[PDB]
RNA sequence: GAUCAAGUGUAGUAUCUGUUCUAUCAGUUUAAUAUCUGAUA
């Protein structure tokens, strides 16, 4: 093992793939981010002066200066809802931080993607999916935002380019043919990059709970919902719809996923599983919605979920929870 | 006593209420916890109830040979060579009196 | 007829539909039946209602009028609307 | 020292700690915390309610680092790649929480 | 029948909803208090000691769901 | 389908023959009926 430092809990990284640099995102809850841990310690030096006032004095210009490590002594603990977040550029050579990206107190980043834009060609994005005030339990959430950065610099600088708001958490952003596919809580979207703000091309509300994961292969979307396991959505090009096409039959409390083939999709849960499900041969992908409402009204899914079914062709319990899968 | 019989949702009420009206049955206004019945009855992969359980008559009051048996070596392949798998039922697709009458290679193949 | 068969195969009960013209079915698993008949089926046409499943067991006109009120602002609101895409400058 | 699922002290003078997260720790004792530069408190001294005992943390003192066991819980992301031009691709593991969290990079060999 | 009763969690015709989810909730909190995996996960996530985890979890098997319906 | 009487047999479960079911309301009860208990003819 070579180890490099991290500042708050890594959630996810992405490589970038002409200079290999990871964009990395770190976040954590009960968390303190610089700029309001240096405020903390500005007012409570002042509060200290402010309760014998020459030593005082002297007593918090040494706590100002008295700087213990937060590896070893741990990180102070802010508030329940409170979060510290941040964005790293990192060679994976040698761990040098390229770049860092502080976000805003109570800002969590749960979300990033490198991607290209269809509109913009070359041009290389960073898109981050921030929750703004979430607090876990119970839950609730003030919205969240998109931030896009222009890739620069061979891909060792994030160019800040606009911050885009959102109804709910964006728990998952995965680019999807020249353009980027974000969850938002129930909903998955498809946003264009626009040049103020995303630009919403396409909606689909029919997905049963919030959206943890998006894997992608061809036209075809695979939708790790939290609870209620894999969707699969095909993209209808010419008609810009979002369409569920098959479910699994059973809940699964997924972590992550990972393509095997065009129909199989190895997934993981919080229940330390590991599971297969593939499509059974002669499921059809081309499926319509209805622009008046008769297939949610007369036509129909089947048992309460979509017309077609995912066969479990693997289960297994690893005795312990995996958020990593990958084929290679 | 009655009263309590009479303390509940109308049809119409229970309907208008839950996010599924078409599970919704005649029935499902005297239980205990309407809207707890109708939530289960609304959720992704649940079965419902045996058709029959309000039926007057008991549930059924009112074979072939499979091909590759019917087609010593013979017999072992009928098992090991040629044996196909039936029309299988998905789950919850309950029986009931009238039910009758980008390349595409397969990952961890042999 | 034989006579258990108003009482105990319960068609002593009996039941209206609005829907129906006010028309009457007798007992209960007989009357359930008439959501898929030709009575019921022009009430819901004279009130511009589909016979969904949604509109089973509804035997009441501003029932059957409220809950098409509800349904059809849940089945406007389910699907995308595309009048709600986004163009740059923005426009929708 | 960092926050402990368990520790244990051994009668050679070592304490064993083993980290909630991350790399677990032996440590010598090399005092047994008989120093008196640091006070002492107790449940004999006057105090209020809401009121509290004040100490200063500091640097190792009693304890000295003698071994560390190089701990992947939690792996909380991964990708395998070559990203160093390496024959093997390396594993790129994301781990620990909050303040001792690492990017880890695994190769198949020995240091 | 009879003996499942010896078993606290199980139900009869006449368990309320409260009953039912304030059994969920309860034998929820010791499985997670029992794997160590799924305990692991909630710590991260809330950047919380596993000990302190535990005790929370520990103070929620009291009145998991809020009071009893009435 | 419920309900009363009688024969017969088994470790236990029952079978089998001969009857009753004709009007509304209230209470009990049921998922809804029904049965049951009162009232009005
Ligand atoms: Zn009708």
């Amino acid at each position: 093992q070579v180890a490099f430092p991290l500042q708050y809990t890594p959630r996810k990284f992405v490589i970038h793939p002409e200079s290999n640099n990871l964009i990395i995102i770190e976040t954590d809850h009960n968390a303190y981010t610089e700029a309001t841990k240096a405020q903390r310690k500005q007012q409570m030096a002042e509060e200290m002066v402010e309760a014998e006032r020459e030593l005082a004095a002297e007593m918090a210009a040494a706590f100002l200066n008295e700087n213990l490590p937060e590896s070893i002594f741990g990180a102070p603990k802010a508030g329940n809802g409170q979060w510290a977040s941040v964005i790293r550029v990192m060679n994976p050579i040698q761990g040098n931080t390229l770049d860092l990206v502080q976000l805003e107190q109570n800002e969590a980043a749960f979300s990033v993607a490198v991607c290209r834009f269809s509109n913009t060609g070359e041009d290389w994005y960073v898109l981050v999916g921030v929750a703004k005030d979430l607090i876990l339990n119970p839950r609730s959430v003030a919205g969240g935002f998109v931030y896009t950065y222009k890739l620069v610099n061979n891909g060792e600088k994030l160019e800040f380019l606009h911050k885009t708001p959102v109804e709910e958490v964006p728990a998952a952003i995965a680019p999807f043919q020249g353009r980027v596919l974000i969850g938002v809580g129930k909903l998955l979207r498809v946003y264009d990059l626009g040049k103020k703000k995303l630009l919403r091309k396409c909606e689909n509300k029919h997905i049963a709970n919030y959206i943890s994961g998006i894997q992608t292969i061809g036209h075809r979307v695979i939708v790790s919902d939290v609870q209620e396991s894999f969707i699969w959505v095909r993209y209808k090009r010419n008609e810009n719809q979002l369409i569920i096409f098959a479910d699994d039959t059973y809940p699964r409390w997924v972590t992550t996923a990972s393509l095997l083939d065009y129909d199989t999709v190895a997934g993981a849960d919080k229940f330390g599983n590991i599971c297969v499900v593939r499509l059974p041969p002669n499921t059809n992908d081309e499926v319509d919605e209805d622009p008046t409402g008769n297939k949610a009204l007369w036509d129909r899914g089947l048992l309460n979920g979509a017309s077609q079914k995912a066969e479990v062709i693997m289960n297994y319990h690893v005795g312990e929870t995996v958020l990593s899968l990958q084929k290679t | 006593k009655k009263l309590r019989r009479m303390n509940r949702f109308t049809v119409a009420e229970l309907k208008q209420l839950v996010a599924r009206p078409d599970v919704v049955e005649m029935h499902d206004v005297t239980a205990q916890d309407p809207k707890l019945l109708v939530h289960l009855k609304a959720t992704r992969n649940s079965v419902p109830v045996p058709r029959h359980w309000c039926f007057k008559r008991k549930y059924l009051q009112g074979f072939e040979l499979p091909d590759f048996i019917k087609r010593y070596q013979k017999l072992h392949d009928a098992f090991f060579k040629w044996q196909t798998k039936p029309k299988l039922t998905i789950h919850g697709d309950l029986y009931y009196e009238g039910k009758e009458f980008i390349d595409r290679t397969p990952w961890g193949e042999l | 007829i034989p006579y258990w068969l108003y009482k105990l195969h319960g068609l002593n009960i009996n039941y209206n539909c609005e829907i129906c013209g006010n028309y009457t079915y007798r007992g209960p698993k007989a009357f359930q039946r008439h959501f898929a008949e030709w009575r019921h089926a022009h009430g819901m046409r004279c009130l511009g209602i589909p016979n969904t499943a949604h509109f089973a067991n509804v035997t009441q006109i501003e029932d059957a009028v409220s809950l098409w009120a509800k349904l059809k602002l849940q089945k406007a609101s389910e699907r995308w609307q595309p009048d709600t895409e986004e163009e740059y400058e923005v426009v929708n | 020292v960092p926050v402990a699922a368990a520790m244990c002290v051994l009668k050679t003078g070592f304490l064993f700690v083993a980290s909630e997260f991350g790399n677990h720790y032996l440590y010598q004792i090399a005092h047994l915390g008989d120093d008196d530069e640091e006070p002492e408190f107790s449940s004999a001294m006057p105090l209020e309610e809401g009121d509290t005992f004040f100490f200063q943390p500091r640097p190792l003192k009693n304890l000295v680092l003698v071994d560390e066991l190089d701990s992947l819980s939690p792996i909380l992301f991964c990708q395998i790649a070559d990203l160093a031009n390496e024959d093997t691709p390396q594993l790129y593991v994301a781990c620990g929480r909050g303040p001792r969290s690492s990017l880890r990079v695994l190769r198949h060999g020995l240091e | 029948e009879h003996l499942q009763s010896k078993y606290i969690g199980t139900g009869h015709a006449d368990t309320t909803k409260w009953e039912w989810l304030v059994n969920q909730h309860r034998d929820s909190y010791c499985s997670y208090m029992g794997h160590f995996d799924l305990l692991n996960y909630f710590a991260i996530a809330e950047n919380e000691s596993k000990a302190r985890v535990r005790f929370n979890l520990m103070e929620k098997m009291l009145q998991p769901c809020g009071p009893p319906a009435d």
